[PDB]
């Protein structure tokens, strides 16, 4: 059998998880096995299997009421927790109340079986050592596992708990934006405290966190954000400029036909990626609806007005952040990119703009930042 | 013609993308046969219900394939030009879509009350 291994860093994500390992003196971000730097944080249960991560995903359209994902919303939550009621009305999978505690219920092998969100998130974790030891050729246990800066006890614990029945000796649990600083080695730099500003915008999830680094010691000062702003936003906005396109150049409404609405939403969602790098992307559909062929073309300039209330109101949760904080915008030493949405060069130039011309901390790959930093100290506590 | 090496590249493209159409075409073919035969079959009703609703899982699966078939047909660019490939690109799309509709009539038939 295998020879023991190093210990990892897990960001255990809402959508996502990503892992990483520090090694040969630098932080290797894991490709699991189907080639994916993330892995989505989905379980699903089949009449013959429970598949997880990427295999989860791709069969969400023919199973979504057995196919479980963001647990991490109901992690270490109590059932009559407003958050877990605001949520559940979107979910296509039941939650049920067990005792006060919230539960996934789902069919799995023709049986009703119920798993509480720590058990839905040692099936993520499982995954994520197991390709932690696909790549390494060595059995992994100790990791460090990140949570976000807001989580209470109870949804820390639960975290402790989910990493526990994983098989996984967690050697820590550090918040999100501290390893996102951890990653840039700004606890490493020379002077007095340091104030951090971690802006955080993923597909679902907006989080600022404002931290400050004494002495090697990490305060989180502040949270503030959006619980369900992110990149989906933004491909709505963009779906819904091409259906009003084709409702002018056709006269045919598209909208109902869900098939035509999943095709024009992957190519807008691949569209807005080339945007970030590009100042035009190109659409091409062939009998998108009604035997309709759909070329088209979108600037970056009409992407951004197409959500400028948007990437404007990201803006105000900073304020908001350094408000409860109490400092002023010209006292953060550094700011830092987290979550694939910070790509996007309107979001950044507007975050720089608000810095008076300040860089930003961004050449670590948004998505992989946290899982680097939690790498990093995971190896300091190896 | 004007026959560029280019144009090459996104017909091999176009080629491996009708070769995995044809794989899951021979899935829907079994479905259909199924379909068939527990239609014009010798089977008691209530053991026919039954049998038509187990394609259930099979048919979704069939559907997701050629769905994620069509998103990568989405993801190529052809320039007018490139006439060749585009009269492919258009008859790969109507051949899925046809399956498509062949997989909408199995749904209909199956699992119904
Ligand atoms: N290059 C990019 N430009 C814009 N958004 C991106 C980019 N890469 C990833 N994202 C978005 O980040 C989110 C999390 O993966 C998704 O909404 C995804 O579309």
């Amino acid at each position: 059998s295998m020879s023991k291994g190093p210990a990892v860093g897990i960001d255990l994500g809402t959508t996502y998880s990503c892992v990483g390992v520090f090694q040969h003196g630098k932080v290797e971000i894991i490709a699991n096995d189907q080639g994916n730097r993330t892995t989505p944080s989905y379980v699903a249960f089949t009449d013959t299997e429970r598949l997880i991560g990427d295999a989860a995903k791709n069969q969400v359209a023919m199973n979504p009421t057995n196919t479980v994902f963001d647990a991490k919303r109901l992690i270490g939550r109590r059932f009559d927790d407003a958050v877990v009621q605001s949520d559940m009305k979107h979910w296509p999978f039941m939650v049920v109340n067990d005792a006060g505690r919230p539960k996934v219920q789902v069919e799995y092998k023709g049986e009703t079986k119920s798993f509480y969100p720590e058990e839905v998130s040692s099936m993520v974790l499982t995954k994520m050592k197991e390709i932690a030891e696909a790549y390494l050729g060595k059995t992994v246990t100790n990791a460090v596992v990140t949570v976000p800066a807001y989580f209470n006890d109870s949804q820390r614990q639960a975290t402790k708990d989910a990493g526990t029945i994983a098989g996984l000796n967690v050697l820590r649990i550090i918040n999100e934006p501290t390893a996102a600083a951890i990653a840039y080695g700004l606890d490493k730099k020379v002077g007095a405290e340091r104030n951090v500003l971690i802006f955080d915008l993923g597909g679902g999830t907006f989080d600022v966190s404002i931290l400050t680094i004494e002495d090697g010691i990490f305060e989180v000062k502040s949270t503030a954000g959006d619980t369900h702003l992110g990149g989906e936003d933004f491909d709505n906005r963009m779906v819904n400029h091409f259906i009003a396109e084709f409702k002018r150049k056709h006269k045919k409404d598209i909208s109902e036909n869900k098939r035509a609405v999943r095709r024009l939403r992957t190519a807008c969602e691949r569209a807005k990626r080339t945007l970030s790098s590009s100042t035009q992307a190109s659409i091409e559909i062939d009998s998108l609806y009604e035997g309709i062929d759909f070329y088209t073309s979108i600037t970056r300039a009409r992407f951004e007005e197409l959500n400028a209330d948007l990437f404007r109101g990201t803006l105000d949760p900073v304020e908001k952040a350094l408000r409860d904080a109490k400092l002023d915008k010209s006292q953060i030493h550094d700011i830092v990119l987290v979550g694939g949405s910070t790509r996007i060069p309107k979001i950044q130039k507007l975050l720089q703009d608000f810095f008076n011309g300040k860089e930003l901390n961004k050449s670590i790959n948004p998505d992989e930042a946290v899982a680097y930093g939690a790498a990093v100290q995971a190896a300091i506590l190896s | 013609g004007s026959n560029s090496p280019q144009e090459e590249v996104e017909l091999k493209k176009l080629k491996h993308l009708e070769k995995s159409v044809e794989k899951i075409a021979d899935q829907l073919e079994e479905l259909n046969k199924e379909l068939t035969g527990i239609q014009q079959g010798f089977l008691p009703k209530d053991l026919q219900a039954e049998a038509l609703c187990k394609l259930d899982r099979r048919v979704k699966a069939t559907i997701e394939q050629f769905m994620k078939i069509l998103e990568e047909i989405d993801t190529l660019i052809l320039p007018e030009n490139f006439k060749d490939s585009r009269l492919k690109r258009k008859g790969l799309v109507k051949k899925v879509q046809a399956f498509l509709a062949e997989c909408d009539t199995v749904e209909q038939n199956i699992c119904q009350e």
